[PDB]
């Protein structure tokens, strides 16, 4: 139902800076907050949002707090500053997908339809993009419970914006490997997409972790897609593919052999255009 | 005469040894093109009888011809050199370019964008 | 049953299989296929089918030993091939 979210780098900066003044509490606390921002033309945007006064105690961990008059006032000035800006949904700090993370969305959800939260990291490090976004379904169905319900990922990254491309720009100073050419590629998604299909990889290798030990349910709904990989994995090396191999090599290296027949002469002729700036000058200034 | 195909014209040539006896390198030249022409037996030939590859040699028929036919194939049948002509095994190779030009294209890209 | 490698039966082994005749194995793949169980194609001349999907079925903890043994090199073969790369366009970008 819903294609992807958008995420702002200022919602990414407005909770780090609220992990830090919780900071000072050091036993234990997650970020939690209301997500404000819209939704047009069947694309989540994240904008703004802040956090609210939240604890918990570890024995009988279902007994959380929102203090609804802080979320009912400051949406009110913030509706009152800006009209366009409205609630999207929530987002919790996200390390390891809290438990009160169930209902959490299930109180909250008189103010969105589709009340969508999002993890965020505070630790970073990955080689990939540390934001986690859900969506609420639930079902009347197979084989757990009377009332099942359960959260599944939407593909989550981070967009940009005119305004604060500036900024985010402004803000970085250390390391940005522009002047796309022949080899942002080869970073960008050579040597890294490479490895972008290691964790993918070695993903199904962290749930074939079961094969006899692992935890008690087993498959039922885990397996026509992984049957199906090793079915759809792509045509060996016998029939024309052998063939019309060597026919685009033989037709994409000939326009490279051409392009590369020009750069000779090209810069030939700027030899020329510095021979002439030589010995035309010597005689004359000395 | 051995540098070209010519073999016959060779032995013409043991026909003619002129000066003197030249016999212990006459005989290695013996040796050197009895595994030539045992290396040439296993060319795209069909089925011949133990009679015409039987003299390409010099002999007549001894068992120095079972010596040859079980050093290598071409098997001892009913009068018949089998051709196991099949040279079917080696091509439909992807990979073989597909490591090496993936080293190649790099090296284009080595000496087109950074400074040398 | 069949492997990826050639998954490719013919009509006398369906005659085989299941003692049915040969002008009723055309009539009975093509109901197979516009259920949607099978998606293959078929040839008629010489006698043989190419099916290239197949439904999933269900299965126990015998086959996910296959399927961890064929994702097991798997694994180290993009090992391999990334181990080029890294190694050849090192000096490209530290």
């Amino acid at each position: 139902a819903v294609q992807k979210v958008v995420v702002h780098p200022l919602v990414l900066l407005s909770v780090v800076d609220h992990f830090n003044r919780i900071g000072k509490v050091g036993n234990q606390k997650r970020v939690v907050g209301v997500l404000l921002g819209s939704w047009q033309k069947k694309v989540l945007d994240v904008s703004n949002s802040f956090a609210v006064p939240f604890d918990e105690d570890d024995k009988d961990d279902s007994v959380w707090f929102l203090d609804h008059d802080y979320l009912e006032n400051m949406y009110g000035m913030f509706k009152k500053v800006n009209a366009r800006e409205r609630i999207v949904g929530w987002y919790h700090t996200g390390p390891k997908l809290h438990k009160n993370d169930i209902a959490i969305n299930e109180l909250m959800k008189r103010y969105c339809p589709n009340s969508v939260l999002v993890i965020i990291d505070v630790k970073p490090k990955d080689l990939g993009l540390p934001t986690e976004a859900y969506i609420s379904v639930e079902e009347v169905h197979d084989d757990g419970t009377p009332t099942s319900k359960t959260f599944e990922h939407v593909t989550s990254e981070i967009g940009a914006e005119e305004a604060e491309e500036v900024g985010v720009e402004h803000l970085l100073r250390d390391i940005k490997d522009t002047t796309v050419g022949t080899l942002s590629q080869r970073i960008t998604n050579q040597v890294h997409g490479l490895k972008g299909l290691n964790s993918k990889l070695l993903d199904i290798r962290s749930y074939l972790e079961k094969v006899a030990t692992g935890k008690l349910p087993i498959n039922h709904q885990i397996i026509y897609q992984l049957q199906d990989v090793f079915n759809l994995l792509p045509d060996v090396s016998l029939q024309e593919f052998v063939k019309a191999f060597y026919l685009k090599t033989n037709d994409q290296m000939v326009v490279v052999y051409l392009a590369s027949l020009i750069r000779s002469v090209v810069a030939l002729h700027n030899l020329i255009n510095n021979k002439i700036a030589n010995r035309d000058a010597e005689k004359k200034e000395g | 005469y051995l540098m070209e195909g010519s073999y016959n014209k060779v032995f013409l040539a043991k026909g003619n040894i002129p000066a003197e006896s030249y016999t212990f390198f006459i005989d290695i030249l013996l040796d050197t093109i009895r595994d030539e022409i045992a290396g040439c037996i296993e060319k795209a030939y069909e089925k011949i009888l133990f009679t015409e590859a039987t003299r390409i040699l010099f002999f007549n028929t001894p068992k120095k011809m079972t010596d040859y036919a079980k050093k290598r194939g071409w098997v001892l049948g009913p009068n018949n050199y089998y051709s196991f002509a099949s040279q079917q095994q080696k091509p439909e190779d992807t990979t073989i370019p597909s490591t090496e030009l993936a080293k190649q294209v790099i090296e284009y890209a080595r000496q087109l964008e950074m400074i040398v | 049953t069949r492997p990826a490698n050639h998954r490719q039966l013919t009509f006398e082994e369906i005659a085989k299989s299941a003692k049915i005749t040969v002008n009723e194995v055309e009539l009975l793949v093509m109901k197979a296929l516009s259920v949607g169980l099978v998606k293959g194609s078929i040839d008629e001349v010489d006698k043989r089918v190419h099916m290239t999907w197949v439904q999933p079925r269900v299965l126990d903890l015998q086959q996910i030993k296959g399927m961890k043994d064929r994702l097991e090199f798997w694994c180290t073969d993009v090992k391999s091939m990334e181990m080029l790369v890294e190694h050849q366009a090192h000096d490209i970008l530290t």
